[PDB]
C-alpha cells in the first residue's frame, strides 16, 4: 500500500552562546534525487527568545508547531505565567511518546534564552527522549559535519592543545564556513542560509546564499 | 426526557397490603363479554360470546380466539386491544423457542412465560400491566390441560371455569351441572347452555364462537357444525 | 390548578394543551409582517419597532434566510426562530447534496411541521412561540407561500399576515386582486398597507423593511432596501398621512 | 419584651400608627395622606403578637379585636351584616385600631369561585374590599392584619389602595438575643461574672421564643438544685432539651 | 383518579382522557362518509375555506397513501399529518422486506399496536385521529377498514365521520339493505345523497370531494368535475 | 400564588405567557457589579468598577483577556461565568488551527447564544445570571455586544450594565452625538463621570476601584489596573 | 406629575427613567409610590420631594418589586 | 420543589445555608504578614477520654501551599484529595511549582457539578459546605486567598471565619497591620483564639502553623505550642 513514511529534512545547526545563541539552516528541502523545493527553512521563531526548529518531514513539522503555540496561549489565559523552555521541553516529548504508535516522526530541537543570562538548547530524539546539549547539528549532512564543528567550535575533545571562549562574530564566521563547505558533500544542502540570531534584544534575521551546481 | 418518568410504579403497597391497580383489573375483566371452558378430557372446549352492536361490520373479521402454536389457543376476558399485543408477543416467543428445540411446546412454560412480562410491568413504571384474564388451551398426549392465567400474574388448573360478566353466577351454575364422563359433543351443549343462562342477547351462528383442542391439537368449528349443535338441543 | 400546564405529553377536557393556547396568544403579542404572492414572484414585509438611538440591527432582524434560495419572515420571539432556522438550513443542505437538487419550498415545511408535532406529544422539550413565514419562486413550479403555525397546521396562501394587526391587514389585502400588477408595483402597495397599519400602532416611530423573491431577481432572495424602498415610501406620504 | 429582633417591627409600626395621631397637622401642609391598613406575619406568640398590644397600649386609641373565624356564621347574609356593622361603628368613633386574628379563614385561599360553601366565605372576603375600595374614605381608622405566611392571602388583599405596607419579622443577630436576656436577668437572681453572648453563638439560631424559654428553663434547675442564684452549668442543660423540641 | 400527570385503572372502566379524544375530533364543521360497494368503495368528503386568501389546489383532507391504498383522516390536523408520514415509510418498509404487497387490513392492525403502547406510557398520549381505510384488495375484493385510536379497529359495511355520525348511521342502515343493486355510478348518486340529507346542504361543484376507489383498477382517484355535476344533476331529476 | 410553580416548571407558559425565569434572571443581573460601555466605533472603552467585600482584602476582577482582539467585562457571579470562558477560548483556538483566521466576533457570538438557548427550551438548566458587555476589534472595526442570559444579542454603539444603568443611558444619549469617531481622552472623562451615575453617587470616586481597559485600531487587549488610570485621569 | 402638584417639589423631576423602572403598575400602585415617597422624605427632614425618595419608593413590595445584593465577590 | 431551582430572588437556595452550617463549627484564624503567613486553628476538644491527638483540620496541600478548612468536615476530606492529585499532576508535565492561586481556581470549578440538571453536569446533588482559607509562598511572595462555599475566591492578608467570625474581625482589624513581625503577630493571633474560648486554653485544641521561605511549610509541635502560651 501507500507509504507511511516520506523523507525531507534538510540539515540544521545550533550554536549555543552564554548570553546569545544562533539556529542556522539551509533552505533547500530535498528527498533522495528529486528536488520537492527549492525554499524554505525548517527554523522558526516560536517567540520571546524561543527558536525551534523540527527535522523530519513537513507534514509533521507544520502541525506540531501550530499546536504549541495554543498550548502557551491557554497557559496564559489560564492564569497569568508563562512556560519556560523546560517546560516547553518536557511537553514536546509527552506528544512524542503518544505518536510512538504513529508512525510518522521528527527530530525535534529547541533553544532559546534562559533569565540565567544563558543559552538552553535542549534537543530531543523521535520517540521521546531529551539530552543537555552544548552544541547540536541535526538533519542528513549533520552526522559528517559535527565531530570538525565540536573541534573548531568546541575545543573540548581530547585532541586539541587549547581553549578558547565563544564570540559572537566569531560563531558566524564559523556557520558561514561549515555551510559553505557542507553544500559539494551533500544535495540536501544548499542554494541559501537562513541564519536566527538570539540576542537579548531581541530576535534578528541573516540570510546569505550559497552554492548550487 | 427519554429515560426519565416514572421508575417506580404506579401500584403501590398501602397499609391494607393490597395492590390497588390489581384490584381495578378483576373490575376491568368484569365488563368482558360471556366465556366459559368445559375440559372434555380426551378433548377440550372453549367458548365465548362476540356480542355486536354494530350490523356495520364485516366478514367474521377479528376474533376472541387466536392460534399461538398449533396446539395451544387462548381465549380471555379483559380488554381486546390487549389482547392481540400480548398474543403478538407470546407468538413471537412460542415459535423462537420452540425451533432451537424440535420437541413441541409444554404448557406449564407457556404460562411462565406470560407471566413473567404481566409481572415484569408490575415491578418496573412508566406502563401498566395488561388487564386481561387468559383460558390456555391445549392438547398433547395424555397430559392434563385447561388452565387460566390472571392479569395478577397468576395460574392455577381447572377443570371447568367462566368468565365475562356475572362470574361468580355463572359459575355457580357451571359447579353444579358439570360432573364426570361426558363427550366432547356433550362439553359443547352445555357450554352453551351456561352462556345462555349467563344472558342472551341472542345466539346465532355468529353470537358463538367455539373451538376444541382434540384431534391433533386445535381445531376451527365451521359454523355450520356448531349449528347442528344449537339444533341438537336448543 | 388546572392539572395540564404541568404536562405537555396528555389530554385535556378542551383536547390540545393549555400550553399550546398559550404559544398562540404569543405570536398575536408581537409586532406585524404580511407577504403577498404573485405570479412573478412573492413580496415580504415586516414592521420593526424603533427602541432607541444607542442599539443598532447587524444580526438581529426579523426577515430570515433559508439556505440560497429560499425566503424566510417570522413573528414571535427572535432568539428561538434564530434556532429553528440554523438547523432548517443544514437539513436542506444535507438534502441538496444528496438528492442532488435544490430542495423545494413544500418539502422543507414537512419537514418543519414534522418536528413540532413532536414536541406537543411529549412535555420534555416546550414548544417554539414562532410562526414562521416561507416562501420563494420555483424556476418551474411557480411562487408559493407557505405559513408554519405553532399550532401544528400549515397551509398554501396567496397572503398571510400575522401580527396584532392580523385581520384589519387580511381585510384590505382580500380587496385587492388576484394576479396584483407586476411585482414592483406591489413593492409600493404593501408599502402602503404597512404605512397605513401604523398610525393603528402608532406609540414610536417604526422603520419600514421590504423583501422580495422576483423574477428579475432570478428566483434568488433579496433584501429590498435602496432607493426601491424609499419612493414606495415617498407614494405613501403623498396618498395619506396616517 | 422580645424587641431585639423585633426592633425593626417597632420602628415602623411608630411611624405608622401612632405618628399621624400626635402630629397630623404637619402631614395636612405637605399634602401626604398615610397608609390605612399594615400587615404582619411570621410565628404569633414570638413578639409578632405582643408588638400589635404593646403599640396599642402607647398610641391610646381603642383597641377592636375581632376574631374572623367567629365571624362566620351558619347561615347566609348573616356573615356580610356582620362586616358592614364593624365599619359602622369604626366610621363613629373616628381613631380605632381594628385587630383582625390570623384572617385567612375568611381570608385568602381562593380564586376557585365556589364548589360548595366556599362562596359563602369568599362573600365576606369580597364585602370587606368594598368598603375598604369604596366612598368611605379612611379617617383615623388603622387596621392591623394577622397572616401566617402570606403567600395564602389574594392579590385583592394585597393590592395598594388598601394595602401598602407589610412589616416583617426576623432571624434576630446575635446582639439582639441578648438584649432579650437582658430584659429576663432583671427577675432572674444572677451571679454576673460569665457571660450569656457566649453561649448564644454557639446555640442554634432561632427566634425571640425560644430566647426566652431556654432561660425560664433555666431558673428550674436551680430550683432542685437548691441555690438561688444562677450558674454557668444550668445554661448547658437547656440547650439538649430545646435543640428536641422543635423536631418533636 | 388522577389523570393529573398520570393515567391509572379506574372503576371507570375507560379514562376520561380516552373520551376526551373521542368527543372533539374535528373543531371544525366538516363531515365525512364512505360506503362499500362490489363496484366501489366510495368517502365522500367537503371542501370548505373561510377566506379566499388561501390556496385550495393543495388543500385537501384525502391523501393518496399509495397507489393501491387511499386513506382520508378524521382527527386534528397535526396528529392526521404526522401519522400519515409514519405509515408512509411503514407501509414502503413493507413491500421492501417481504416484496410483496402491503394488504389494507395489514396496516390498520400494525398502525393499531402503535397506538397501544402509547396508552401505556403514562409519558406519553396517543395521537388524537380516526383513520378510515380503504382500498382495493384482489384477495377478498375491496376492503373498507376504519380505526379509532383507542387500538380499536374493524371493518364495516359503510360507516361515516364527523361529529353527527349516529344520525348518518340510520341512513345507511336503510340503504344497506340493498346495495348491491346499485351499479357503478349509482352508489355515487346515494352516497352523495345521504352527506346531504344529514348535513342540509344540496351541493355546489367546489363544495363536495367525492373520492372512488374503483374495481378491476389498483386506482383511487378523486374525481371531476364533470362527472362529479353529473350526478348531482341526476339527483335533480328524481326530484 | 403558584409562585413555586413557575419555578418548578422551567417550561413554563401561563395566560400572558409570560416566561419568569428570565425575569429572575434579570433580576440577577442588576444585583451585579457597574460597567459600561462605549465606542467611537475606531477606539472602544470600557471604564469597569471592580470592588472589594471587606477593608483587608483588594478588588476581583470583572474584566477577562479573553483572547488578545476581543474581550469581555463580567456582571453577575464569577462562578459561571469561568465556565463559558473556556468554551469561548477553546473556539477561538480551532479557528486558529483549522481556518486561521480570528473569525467575526459578530459570529462568535452568535454561535455561543444557540447553545445555551436550546436548553432552556427543554428539562434542566437554570439560568446563567450574567449579563456580559463584549468587546472586540474585527475586520470591519470594533462592535459592541451586549449578551444577556435571555441570549438577547443586541450590538449597541455604547451601553451599560449594573443597578441604575438607565442613568448612565441617558447621558451616553446625551454625550452621543460628542462622542465621534475620535479622541481616546475624551471618550474616559465621559466614563468616570457616567460611572458616577451608576453608583448610588454617596461614594466618592477611587482609583483603586476603576479599571479602564481599551482596545482601537492599532490596539489589542490592555488593562489599567489600580494607580496606573491616574496618568490618563 | 397631576399627583406631584399637591407635593411641594424640587425643580427637576426625571419621570421618564421612572416611569420606565416601573413595571406592571395599576393606576393606584403608581399613586401609592408618589404618597410614600413623600413619607420617606418626612424622615429625611427634608421640606421638597426630590429624584431619590421616589427611587427607594417603587423598590417596595407592591408588585413583588424587589432586590437583594450579593451574588458578587 | 426542584433544588436545581435558580430561586425567585435569582440567589440560589443551597449556597446560602452552607453560611448556616459553617456558622456552627469553630473558629480558624489567618495572619498573612509582610513575611510568612501565619495559620492559626481550633481544633477543640470536648471529652477526656476522646484522643484530639489523632484529629487535625490544618492540612498542608503540598510543601509550599497550605489549607485550613472550616464547616462539614467530611466534604473536605473529598475536596483534598481532588486538589492534591492535581498540583501533583503537574509536577510530572512540567516538574515545575503551581501558584497557591492556579490551585484555588481548578478546585472551584468543581464546585459546581450540584444538580442534575443541566447548568452543571451531575455527579453531586448538592455542593461542598466548607470555606477553606489557602496560604502558599512563591515568587508572589506569602499571600492569603479565601475560599468562598459561593464557589469563588477572594484574595485576602487576613481573615478569620467562624462562628465567632462577626466579633473576630473586628477584634482582628486593630491588630493588623501592614507592617508588623510575624512573631509579634502569633502573639496577636493568640489574644483573639483567647477570646473566644470557654474551655481551657491548652495546647491540645489549639494548633498554630506558619510558613517561612527559610524552612518550609512547618507544624507547629506541642512544646513550640507551650512557650508561645507562656509570652502572652
Amino acid at each position: 500500500r501507500f507509504s507511511p513514511y516520506v523523507f525531507n529534512g534538510g540539515t540544521i545547526l545550533a550554536i549555543a552562546g552564554e548570553d546569545f545563541a544562533i539556529v542556522a539552516s539551509d533552505t533547500r528541502l530535498s528527498e533522495g534525487f528529486s528536488i520537492h523545493t527549492r525554499d524554505s527553512p525548517k527554523c522558526y521563531k516560536l517567540t520571546d527568545k524561543t527558536v525551534i526548529g523540527c527535522s523530519g518531514f513537513h507534514g509533521d513539522c507544520l502541525t506540531l508547531t501550530k499546536i504549541i503555540e495554543a498550548r502557551l496561549k491557554m497557559y496564559k489565559h489560564s492564569n497569568n505565567k508563562a512556560m519556560t523552555t523546560g517546560a516547553i521541553a518536557a511537553m514536546l516529548s509527552t506528544i512524542l511518546y503518544s505518536r510512538r504508535f504513529f508512525p510518522y516522526y521528527v527530530y525535534n530541537i529547541i533553544g532559546g534564552l534562559d533569565e540565567e543570562g544563558k543559552g538552553a538548547v535542549y534537543s530531543f530524539d523521535p520517540v521521546g527522549s531529551y539530552q543537555r546539549d552544548s552544541f547540536k547539528a541535526g538533519g542528513s549532512a549533520s552526522a559528517m559535519l559535527q565531530p570538525l564543528l565540536d573541534n573548531q567550535v568546541g575545543f573540548k575533545n581530547m585532541q586539541n592543545v587549547e581553549h578558547v571562549p565563544l564570540s559572537l562574530d566569531r560563531a558566524m564566521r564559523l556557520v558561514k564556513d561549515v555551510f559553505i563547505s557542507a553544500a559539494e558533500r551533500d544535495v540536501y544542502t544548499g542554494d541559501a542560509l537562513r541564519i536566527c540570531i538570539v540576542t537579548k534584544e531581541g530576535i534578528r534575521e541573516e540570510t546569505v546564499s550559497l552554492r548550487k551546481d | 426526557m427519554a429515560e426519565r418518568g416514572y421508575s417506580f410504579s404506579l401500584t403501590t403497597f398501602s397499609p391494607s397490603g393490597k395492590l390497588v391497580q390489581i384490584e381495578y383489573a378483576l373490575a376491568a375483566v368484569a365488563g368482558g363479554a360471556p366465556s366459559v371452558g368445559i375440559k372434555a378430557a380426551n378433548g377440550v372446549v372453549l367458548a365465548t360470546e362476540k356480542k355486536q352492536k354494530s350490523i356495520l361490520y364485516d366478514e367474521r373479521s377479528v376474533h376472541k380466539v387466536e392460534p399461538i402454536t398449533k396446539h395451544i389457543g387462548l381465549v380471555y376476558s379483559g380488554m381486546g386491544p390487549d389482547y392481540r399485543v400480548l398474543v403478538h408477543r407470546a407468538r413471537k416467543l412460542a415459535q423462537q423457542y420452540y425451533l432451537v428445540y424440535q420437541e413441541p411446546i409444554p404448557t406449564a412454560q407457556l404460562v411462565q412465560r406470560v407471566a413473567s412480562v404481566m409481572q415484569e410491568y408490575t415491578q418496573s413504571g412508566g406502563v401498566r400491566p395488561f388487564g386481561v384474564s387468559l383460558l390456555i388451551c391445549g392438547w398433547n398426549e395424555g397430559r392434563p390441560y385447561l388452565f387460566q392465567s390472571d392479569p395478577s400474574g397468576a395460574y392455577f388448573a381447572w377443570k371447568a371455569t367462566a368468565m365475562g360478566k356475572n362470574y361468580v353466577n355463572g359459575k355457580t351454575f357451571l359447579e353444579k351441572r358439570y360432573n364426570e364422563d361426558l363427550e366432547l359433543e356433550d362439553a359443547i351443549h352445555t357450554a352453551i347452555l351456561t352462556l345462555k343462562e349467563s344472558f342472551e342477547g341472542q345466539m346465532t351462528e355468529d353470537n358463538i364462537e367455539v373451538g376444541i383442542c382434540n384431534e391433533a391439537g386445535f381445531r376451527r368449528l365451521t359454523p355450520t357444525e356448531v349449528k347442528d349443535y344449537l339444533a341438537a338441543i336448543a | 390548578g388546572t392539572g395540564y400546564d404541568l404536562s405537555a405529553s396528555t389530554f385535556s377536557p378542551d383536547g390540545r394543551v393549555f400550553q399550546v393556547e398559550y404559544a398562540m396568544k404569543a405570536v398575536e403579542n408581537s409586532s406585524t409582517a404580511i407577504g403577498i404572492r404573485c405570479k412573478d414572484g412573492v413580496v415580504f414585509g415586516v414592521e420593526k419597532l424603533v427602541l432607541s438611538k444607542l442599539y443598532e440591527e447587524g444580526s438581529n432582524k426579523r426577515l430570515f434566510n433559508v439556505d440560497r434560495h429560499v425566503g424566510m419572515a417570522v413573528a414571535g420571539l427572535l432568539a428561538d426562530a434564530r434556532s429553528l432556522a440554523d438547523i432548517a438550513r443544514e437539513e436542506a443542505s444535507n438534502f441538496r447534496s444528496n438528492f442532488g437538487y435544490n430542495i423545494p419550498l413544500k418539502h422543507l415545511a414537512d419537514r418543519v411541521a414534522m418536528y413540532v408535532h413532536a414536541y406537543t406529544l411529549y412535555s420534555a422539550v416546550r414548544p417554539f412561540g414562532c410562526s414562521f413565514m416561507l416562501g420563494s419562486y420555483s424556476v418551474n413550479d411557480g411562487a408559493q407561500l407557505y405559513m408554519i403555525d405553532p399550532s401544528g397546521v400549515s397551509y398554501g396562501y396567496w397572503g398571510c399576515a400575522i401580527g396584532k394587526a392580523r385581520q384589519a391587514a387580511k381585510t384590505e389585502i382580500e380587496k385587492l386582486q388576484m394576479k396584483e400588477m407586476t411585482c414592483r408595483d406591489i413593492v409600493k402597495e404593501v408599502a402602503k398597507i404597512i404605512y397605513i397599519v401604523h398610525d393603528e400602532v402608532k406609540d414610536k416611530a417604526f422603520e419600514l423593511e421590504l423583501s422580495w423573491v422576483g423574477e428579475l431577481t432570478n428566483g434568488r432572495h433579496e433584501i429590498v432596501p435602496k432607493d426601491i424602498r424609499e419612493e414606495a415610501e415617498k407614494y405613501a406620504k403623498e396618498s395619506l398621512k396616517e | 419584651s422580645d424587641v431585639g429582633g423585633c426592633k425593626e417591627q417597632i420602628e415602623k409600626l411608630r411611624e405608622v400608627v401612632e405618628t399621624p395621631l400626635l402630629h397630623p397637622e404637619r402631614f395636612v401642609n405637605l399634602g401626604i395622606e398615610p397608609p390605612k391598613g399594615v400587615l404582619l406575619f411570621g410565628p404569633p406568640g414570638t413578639g409578632k403578637t405582643l408588638c400589635a398590644r404593646a403599640v396599642a397600649n402607647r398610641t391610646d386609641a381603642c383597641f377592636i379585636r375581632v376574631i374572623g373565624s367567629e365571624l362566620v356564621q351558619k347561615y347566609v347574609g348573616e356573615g356580610a351584616r356582620m362586616v358592614r356593622e364593624l365599619f359602622e361603628m369604626a366610621r363613629t368613633k373616628k381613631a380605632c385600631l381594628i385587630f383582625f386574628d390570623e384572617i385567612d379563614a375568611i381570608g385568602g385561599a381562593r380564586f376557585d369561585d365556589g364548589a360548595g360553601g366556599d362562596n359563602e366565605v369568599q362573600r365576606t372576603m369580597l364585602e370587606l374590599i368594598n368598603q375598604l375600595d369604596g366612598f368611605d374614605p379612611r379617617g383615623n381608622i388603622k387596621v392591623l392584619m394577622a397572616t401566617n405566611r402570606p403567600d395564602t392571602l389574594d392579590p385583592a388583599l394585597m393590592r395598594p389602595g388598601r394595602l401598602d405596607r407589610k412589616i416583617e419579622f426576623s432571624l434576630p443577630d446575635l446582639e439582639g438575643r441578648t438584649h432579650i436576656f437582658k430584659i429576663h436577668a432583671r427577675s432572674m437572681s444572677v451571679e454576673r461574672d460569665i457571660r450569656f453572648e457566649l453561649l448564644a453563638r454557639l446555640c442554634p439560631n432561632s427566634t425571640g421564643a425560644e430566647i426566652r424559654s431556654v432561660c425560664t428553663e433555666a431558673g428550674m434547675f436551680a430550683i432542685r438544685a437548691r441555690r438561688k442564684i444562677a450558674t454557668e452549668k444550668d445554661f448547658l442543660e437547656a440547650v439538649n432539651k430545646v435543640i428536641k423540641s422543635y423536631a418533636k | 383518579g388522577f389523570d393529573r400527570h398520570i393515567t391509572i385503572f379506574s372503576p371507570e372502566g375507560r379514562l376520561y382522557q380516552v373520551e376526551y379524544a373521542f368527543k372533539a375530533i374535528n373543531q371544525g364543521g366538516l363531515t365525512s362518509v364512505a360506503v362499500r360497494g362490489k363496484d366501489c368503495a366510495v368517502i365522500v368528503t367537503q371542501k370548505k375555506v373561510p377566506d379566499k386568501l388561501l390556496d385550495s389546489s393543495t388543500v385537501t383532507h384525502l391523501f393518496k397513501i399509495t397507489e393501491n391504498i387511499g386513506c382520508v383522516m378524521t382527527g386534528m390536523t397535526a396528529d392526521s399529518r404526522s401519522q400519515v408520514q409514519r405509515a408512509r415509510y411503514e407501509a414502503a418498509n413493507w413491500k421492501y422486506k417481504y416484496g410483496y404487497e402491503i394488504p389494507v387490513d395489514m396496516l390498520c392492525k400494525r398502525i393499531a399496536d402503535i397506538s397501544q403502547v402509547y396508552t401505556q406510557n403514562a409519558e406519553m398520549r396517543p395521537l388524537g385521529c380516526c383513520m378510515i381505510l380503504i382500498g382495493i384488495d384482489e384477495e377478498q375484493g375491496p376492503q373498507v377498514y376504519k380505526c379509532d385510536p383507542a387500538g380499536y379497529y374493524c371493518g364495516f359495511k359503510a360507516t361515516a365521520a364527523g361529529v353527527k355520525q349516529t344520525e348518518s348511521t340510520s341512513f345507511l342502515e336503510k340503504k344497506v339493505k340493498k346495495k348491491f343493486d346499485w351499479t357503478f355510478e349509482q352508489t355515487v348518486e346515494t352516497a352523495i345523497t345521504c352527506l346531504s340529507t344529514v348535513l342540509s346542504i344540496d351541493f355546489k361543484p367546489s363544495e363536495i370531494e367525492v373520492g372512488v376507489v374503483t374495481v378491476e383498477n389498483p386506482k383511487f382517484r378523486i374525481l371531476t368535475e364533470a362527472e362529479i355535476d353529473a350526478h348531482l344533476v341526476a339527483l335533480a331529476e328524481r326530484d | 400564588m403558584f409562585r413555586n410553580q413557575y419555578d418548578n416548571d422551567v417550561t413554563v407558559w401561563s395566560p400572558q405567557g409570560r416566561i419568569h425565569q428570565i425575569e429572575y434572571a434579570m433580576e440577577a443581573v442588576k444585583q451585579g457589579s457597574a460597567t459600561v460601555g462605549l465606542k467611537s466605533k475606531t477606539h472602544a472603552v470600557l471604564v469597569a468598577l471592580k470592588r472589594a467585600q471587606s477593608e483587608l482584602a483588594a478588588h476581583q476582577k470583572k474584566i477577562l483577556h479573553v483572547d488578545n482582539h476581543i474581550g469581555i467585562s463580567i456582571a453577575g457571579l464569577t462562578a459561571d461565568a469561568r465556565l463559558l470562558c473556556n468554551f469561548m477560548r477553546q473556539e477561538c483556538l480551532d479557528s486558529r488551527f483549522v481556518f486561521d483566521r480570528p473569525l467575526p466576533v459578530s459570529r462568535l457570538v452568535s454561535l455561543i447564544g444557540s447553545k445555551t438557548q436550546i436548553p432552556t427550551q427543554r428539562y434542566g438548566r437554570r439560568p446563567y445570571g450574567v449579563g456580559l458587555l463584549i468587546a472586540g476589534y474585527d475586520d470591519m472595526g470594533p462592535h459592541i455586544f451586549q449578551t444577556c442570559p435571555s441570549a438577547n444579542y443586541f450590538d449597541c454603539r455604547a451601553m451599560s450594565i449594573g443597578a441604575r444603568s438607565q442613568s448612565a443611558r441617558t447621558y451616553l444619549e446625551r454625550h452621543m452625538s460628542e462622542f465621534m469617531e475620535c479622541n481616546l481622552n475624551e471618550l474616559v472623562k465621559h466614563g468616570l463621570r457616567a460611572l458616577r451615575e451608576t453608583l448610588p453617587a454617596e461614594q466618592d470616586l477611587t482609583t483603586k476601584n476603576v479599571s479602564i481597559g481599551i482596545v482601537g485600531k492599532d490596539l489589542e487587549f490592555t488593562i489599567y489596573d489600580d494607580d496606573d488610570v491616574s496618568p490618563f485621569l | 406629575q397631576i399627583h406631584s402638584r399637591k407635593m411641594n417639589v424640587s425643580p427637576d423631576v426625571n419621570y421618564e427613567e421612572l416611569a420606565r423602572c416601573t413595571d406592571d403598575f395599576n393606576g393606584a400602585q403608581c399613586k401609592a409610590v408618589c404618597v410614600e415617597a413623600g413619607m420617606i422624605a418626612l424622615r429625611r427632614g427634608a421640606t421638597e420631594l426630590t429624584h431619590e425618595d421616589y427611587m427607594e419608593g417603587i423598590l417596595e413590595v407592591q408588585a413583588k418589586k424587589k432586590a437583594n445584593l450579593q451574588y458578587y465577590a | 420543589r426542584g433544588v436545581n431551582t435558580f430561586s425567585p430572588e435569582g440567589r440560589l437556595f443551597q449556597v446560602e445555608y452552607a453560611i448556616e452550617a459553617i456558622k456552627l463549627g469553630s473558629t480558624a484564624i489567618g495572619i498573612q504578614t509582610s513575611e510568612g503567613v501565619c495559620l492559626a486553628v481550633e481544633k477543640r476538644i470536648t471529652s477526656p477520654l476522646m484522643e484530639p491527638s489523632s484529629i487535625e483540620k490544618i492540612v498542608e496541600i503540598d510543601a509550599h501551599i497550605g489549607c485550613a478548612m472550616s464547616g462539614l468536615i467530611a466534604d473536605a476530606k473529598t475536596l483534598i484529595d481532588k486538589a492534591r492529585v492535581e498540583t501533583q499532576n503537574h509536577w510530572f508535565t512540567y516538574n515545575e511549582t503551581m501558584t497557591v492561586e492556579s490551585v484555588t481556581q481548578a478546585v472551584s470549578n468543581l464546585a459546581l457539578q450540584f444538580g442534575e440538571e443541566d447548568a452543571d453536569p451531575g455527579a453531586m446533588s448538592r455542593p461542598f459546605g466548607v470555606a477553606l482559607l489557602f496560604g502558599g509562598v512563591d515568587e508572589k511572595g506569602p499571600q492569603l486567598f479565601h475560599m468562598d462555599p459561593s464557589g469563588t475566591f477572594v484574595q485576602c492578608d487576613a481573615r478569620a471565619i467562624g462562628s465567632a467570625s462577626e466579633g473576630a474581625q473586628s477584634s482582628l482589624q486593630e491588630v493588623y497591620h501592614k507592617s508588623m513581625t510575624l512573631k509579634e503577630a502569633i502573639k496577636s493571633s493568640l489574644i483573639i483564639l483567647k477570646q473566644v474560648m470557654e474551655e481551657k486554653l491548652n495546647a491540645t485544641n489549639i494548633e498554630l502553623a506558619t510558613v517561612q521561605p527559610g524552612q518550609n511549610f512547618h507544624m507547629f509541635t506541642k512544646e513550640e505550642l507551650e512557650e508561645v502560651i507562656k509570652d502572652i
